[PDB]
């Protein structure tokens, strides 16, 4: 204020700005085959938890 | 000037003083205005030695 005689004036204010873009969409999408859940010796319900786990 | 008070009239019609803040720096502003105004109501009434004077 000293150096600029001693005048001032009001300066414009502004804004910075991110974008979060909600733009990732990712499937899981897979057959457990009729004759395969017959013949198979156990389970295939971890096929569903392992689905969830690569998501 | 050799007169009679009643031979001349003034009026002042506004006599006002106020502050402000000054716009272009850390100031306050005093202004003060006056309006007003005069007549020689009677000529006569009125006697001026050297009017020419200056």
């Amino acid at each position: 204020y000293k150096a600029a005689g001693r005048q001032t004036s009001a300066d414009a204010i502004s804004d910075t700005g991110v974008d979060l873009l909600i733009d990732q969409e990712k499937s899981i999408d897979f057959l457990v085959d009729d004759i395969d859940r017959v013949q198979v010796a156990g389970s295939l319900e971890a096929y569903t938890r392992a689905g969830a786990t690569a998501l | 000037v050799a007169f009679h008070p009643s031979a001349a009239a003034y009026v002042s019609q506004i006599d006002t003083v106020e502050a402000l803040r000054d716009q272009d720096s850390f100031s306050d502003r005093i202004r003060a205005l006056h309006v007003y105004g005069g007549k020689v109501v009677r000529p006569t009434g009125v006697v001026v030695f050297n009017k020419t004077g200056s």
